[PDB]
């Protein structure tokens, strides 16, 4: 889950393989909205602390 | 429903929403060579998922006045991928193609192209006691393209190109025994021929003779009103089908 | 564009010729500033490891 | 649990598994065999760790208190709830709806505070930890008549032993515990907003039953949550702020994720 | 009254409750039935992939 | 395990099997019988000593550290391996690949440090050990966050009690660890040269969870690992060396054996 | 009879007059990948007998002061034929080796060469606070060879080479529990090792691991009197045995 | 759930596993079997002792 070398990952990327066509009186600019989820062979092991929260004092 | 297709080989799929079939070739599928067929004695290389998918070749803008453009087969590939690395090393191998042009443009323009896969598309020169260069009939995945006005005789190796002859002689709108479909804009976006390996011989070298030609024409120019998109490009994407390799040697 | 709705949104736009890139980001969720705090990458910050595909669809 | 993949050959067909409509607030099922071609593999991998029986039950340090043997703050309040603490009220938060049994477990120790006692001389220290269910008598002191014990739960720890432990079932008037309350308690929306008593569980309360030594002694009393038995409905987003206080879900303003040069950039900042 | 259950491998564990409550067990660890169904496709119509989303 | 002699009587035959070719990569199958006249003896001797899962399944200390409830060195930090101490190393890498589980066993020892501070009187000692797996936050102070443990696996151990002990699973990604790599983790073939993410396997924190006294007292915690459950592949000559550095297989070079005063001499020095 | 062999891989055949048997690994012989043990999901490409045939390379001299040679396996040939360029195009691939090992020498000379396969010889470094880099350790075809004094120690990226350590920091004389022959000139000219494929993972990155290194260690030197051939050489011949590769994407 | 087998000797023990993971189980003492041919003998032609081992 962390970074290391030894399991990189690999790059995503995405290229135009046409332009974007458009008539006159419609917007020559869109936009694109991603989404990512697991697949049903996936699975997760090795349970640890989040560094995602913190606390200086109790609430 | 018909008009959606997928297409995969390999790592590569192909999607598209608008599509008018696909052809096959003569009614004849790719496949590998029989043993009844076969002359070469050695054991066949045959790489699979590692030729056989889909290659983008560079795109070309269509204009106006544009003629149209041709692309020789095993030589536009013959820098890509372990395609590229499966003929420089072999002195033999067999293949089909899937040839797939795509062009998109809004409901507000039109235009139409001719997509053709020609059998051994031997082309003239500009002057006529001497033959074309080879730098002047391969790209190596860029797009050469036709003229509207005949060449120039000099002391020329230079291809005879016009459109309406097709640089070969004939009449252009007769292109249509070859394994075709049209690009029309106001229907589909796409096209799809299915090539099967057509040769006189078995296998053949691949660095010395191109058994097929990709042309795409113009037939009713490409025109928009002010205020439309005023660069419509033109990619091509082609896939090995059922290569094979013979002849194992050194790279060159 | 964290502070705004912009950052979900990826730009395409009309422009001269093709084969121009619009995106690019590394596979390696629960470490990537992209993916860390995706509803996927958040139950994979909790654990070590990780394995199996994932699935990005574009809208 | 993990499924396995299934070869696939060559396809050119009028099926469009990649090709979906996202707009229908549908996840598509579409597996890797679909968009190119795989091999067949035997997967042996399983999800037995991301059992919410396996995520949420581990211990979890919810509080600490300090009480001495002499002068002020003679023994110790705290009103249970798992909000104190950040990292286990994150991970039931991914919850609405929650149901379990509580097993406490207490780590008590004692410190030696500066004096200048001559001559000091500790006997072991026992100390009495008594859970009061809502309502009935507090103690208002040290040797007040609630430390009997008639009919309230209580533990005895001498020190040097193993940590104490109970196990408390699931208390709640309602059918399950609430993370999250959208209302108010009084029927005119007036007063506190968020509150509830549906999550009421008692008061715990903590002292020494002997000061041992002439010298000054101070404890502190650690308690760790474990969920057990759990079940939970309706999952949520995670919380994506810092937390500010314990009855309240307010929040100061948080960007969405950590910057980077580009959006072509393979490196984060 | 003893349970005899199978271990996490890669043989089995005896186990006997010694009190009067329910609430007094150890931990249900081994419990892996899930259903994600619920969460992905929860619309009416049966989506099959293989066929447009919209027709 | 031990075979049974065979006896044999004279022999005058074309048979050769003291006769044999070295060069072919092949240990010779002789046995004494072959060579001269023998009686039959029957071995009750095992090999039971010289198993795999007899040699390494023996707790060996790797390493030990050193903490106060004072001052500067609150904590002790310590990354998992079995490569800081000689003896168990050795062992290990008679073998390239391995596969165990561990059990760690915890001694804690705490000795009085001079001062002038008058009238001492500890408190018993609690420590707090708390594993942390790969990723995730790092005390970088005692009294900090990450030592709530809500979900990082930890103990707790009062004085005078018996040892902590806790297994460990085998944590690796690959299908065996490794104790020799030939390669770089970078595609550069750049950068430090031998190092694996195989054999992570976390760190390991350590502290009181109390002062008990007045006065500074330092603790000391060995680690002691023990293999079990073992199986290794891929037999390799000793080490002939001493070792270096931890991350390393660097040496200075040594003598095959050492001297003697002729090749006829019976006695070594 | 019992020295008479012959090997076929692809187009390549070796005979050798004089043959010690061919010893096979730890009892195991190269096989493809199972389904029950594989990780990776693509199909993979395996291109048969353009990868998996004998490769000569370079020949160093043997002389009277010889202290031995080593080649680190993947890395050995990896600008070698269509083997090189698959291995850089994909991202994983294994592979287990047939190693033959010729040197031929008068029945007036004496000498004996150990020849081990050693999974994953890790090496030392000179100072011992650095490690090797990557040109100390990796030739390309052309063989590293050990000293027979120690390395001097200063502020170097140099590998520990001494014969009688192996640059490993071992005993030289155990490295009979790799899988090895013995070169002995009066008996026999060459020695064949078939490796299996030995890893902790089922398929790894060629281009910065080598989980194979071939050692050529005199143990005996060569001895000759007046008038005999003064130049005796060792060529080394390697072939890759079920060769696959996986995670096809850009060359580097 | 009890297992019994023999003791080392030159009698018999009683084992129950009392935790649901497997690697929480006492260490594997009594695993003897071998094959030192895969390390001896490596050859592809058997060697057969009592004929040459070069013809
Ligand atoms: O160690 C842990 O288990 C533990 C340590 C810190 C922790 N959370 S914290 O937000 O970092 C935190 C940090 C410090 C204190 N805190 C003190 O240190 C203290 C000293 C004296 C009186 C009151 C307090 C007090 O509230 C409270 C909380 C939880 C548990
Ligand atoms: C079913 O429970 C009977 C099986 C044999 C029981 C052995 C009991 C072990 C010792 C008593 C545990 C009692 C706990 C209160
Ligand atoms: C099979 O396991 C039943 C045989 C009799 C069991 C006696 C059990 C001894 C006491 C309980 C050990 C429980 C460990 C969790």
């Amino acid at each position: 889950v962390a970074s290391d070398e030894y399991t990189a990952g690999g790059f995503i990327t995405c290229w135009y393989q046409t332009n974007i066509v458009v008539p006159a009186d419609a917007q020559s600019s869109c936009y694109i909205m991603c989404f990512v989820s697991a697949c049903n062979d996936f699975s997760v092991r090795l349970l640890k602390d989040t560094p995602f929260i913190s606390q200086q004092n109790f609430f | 429903s018909d008009r959606a297709r997928s297409i995969t080989l390999g790592n590569s799929t192909i999607t598209t929403q608008e599509c008018a079939n696909v052809v096959v070739g003569y009614g004849v599928w790719p496949d590998y060579l029989k043993d009844s067929e076969a002359t070469a004695e050695d054991q066949p290389t045959q790489p699979d998922v590692a030729t056989c998918r889909f290659y983008t070749l560079d795109s070309v803008q269509w204009q106006k006045t544009s003629p149209g453009w041709w692309w020789k087969l095993p030589d536009a590939l013959s820098n890509l991928g372990l395609f590229g690395q499966n003929m420089q090393y072999h002195y033999l191998g067999r293949t089909g193609y899937t040839v797939h042009v795509q062009c998109n443009a809004s409901k507000f323009h039109q235009g139409c192209l001719l997509v053709v896969c020609v059998p051994e598309a031997e082309m003239g020169c500009a002057t006529l006691d001497n033959t074309p260069s080879s730098a002047e009939l391969l790209g190596g995945d860029t797009a050469k393209e036709f003229a509207d006005k005949p060449v120039a005789s000099g002391s020329n190796k230079l291809v005879q190109r016009v459109v309406y002859n097709a640089g070969m002689g004939v009449g252009v709108g007769n292109l249509t025994i070859f394994p075709h479909q049209w690009i029309n804009l106001r229907t589909n976006n796409s096209a799809t021929i299915v090539m099967p390996y057509t040769n006189s011989v078995p296998m053949d070298n691949m660095f010395r003779h191109n058994n097929v030609t990709l042309m795409v024409i113009p037939f009713v120019p490409l025109d928009y009103c002010p205020g439309s998109t005023t660069y419509v490009p033109i990619t091509v994407t082609i896939a090995p089908m059922c290569a094979e390799y013979n002849g194992l040697r050194l790279a060159g | 564009k964290v502070n705004s709705m912009e950052a979900y949104q990826i730009p395409v736009r009309s422009n001269e010729g093709s084969g121009t890139q619009v995106f690019g980001f590394p596979l390696q969720p629960g470490y990537s500033s992209v993916f860390s705090r995706t509803l996927l990458g958040e139950i994979l910050n909790y654990y070590t490891h990780w394995s199996g595909s994932i699935k990005l669809t574009f809208m | 649990r993990v499924a396995d993949t299934v070869g696939t050959g060559p396809t050119n067909s009028e099926a469009i598994p990649a090709l979906t409509a996202a707009e229908t607030g549908h996840t598509s099922q579409v597996v890797p065999g679909d968009t190119m071609q795989t091999r067949h593999v035997k997967n042996y991998h399983s999800r037995s760790e991301s059992t919410i029986e396996n995520f949420l039950c581990r211990s979890a340090c919810v509080y600490f208190t300090e009480y001495k043997n002499s002068g002020a703050k003679r023994y110790a309040e705290w009103v249970l709830t798992p909000r104190q603490a950040a990292q286990l009220r994150r991970k039931l938060e991914f919850f609405t709806y929650v149901r379990f049994d509580l097993e406490l477990t207490f780590v008590i120790t004692s410190t030696q505070q500066p004096s200048t006692t001559q001559n000091q001389d500790a006997q072991i220290l026992t100390h009495q930890i008594m859970y009061v269910p809502p309502g009935g008598p507090v103690p208002d002191k040290v040797d007040s008549y609630v430390w009997q014990t008639s009919t309230n739960p209580s533990v005895f720890w001498t020190e040097g032993n193993a940590p104490p432990r109970m196990s408390i079932p699931f208390l709640s008037i309602g059918n399950a515990y609430s993370n999250f309350y959208d209302g108010w308690s009084e029927f005119s929306r007036n007063g506190v907003y968020g509150i509830n008593t549906l999550n009421n569980m008692g008061t715990l309360y903590a002292r020494h039953v002997n000061a041992g030594s002439t010298g000054p002694i101070k404890s502190t009393i650690r308690i760790y949550f474990k969920p057990k038995h759990v079940k939970a409905w309706i999952p949520r987003p995670p919380r994506l702020c810092q937390y500010e206080k314990a009855k309240n879900v307010n929040f100061q303003p948080s960007g969405v994720t950590t910057t980077r040069q580009s959006i072509t950039t393979m490196t984060n900042t | 009254g003893a349970q005899v259950s199978t271990q996490k491998t890669g043989i089995h564990y005896t186990n006997i409750n010694y009190y009067k409550d329910a609430a007094s067990n150890s931990a249900n660890r081994q419990d892996f039935t899930q259903d994600p169904g619920k969460f992905t496709e929860p619309v009416k119509d049966i989506m099959i992939k293989s066929l447009p989303a919209l027709n």
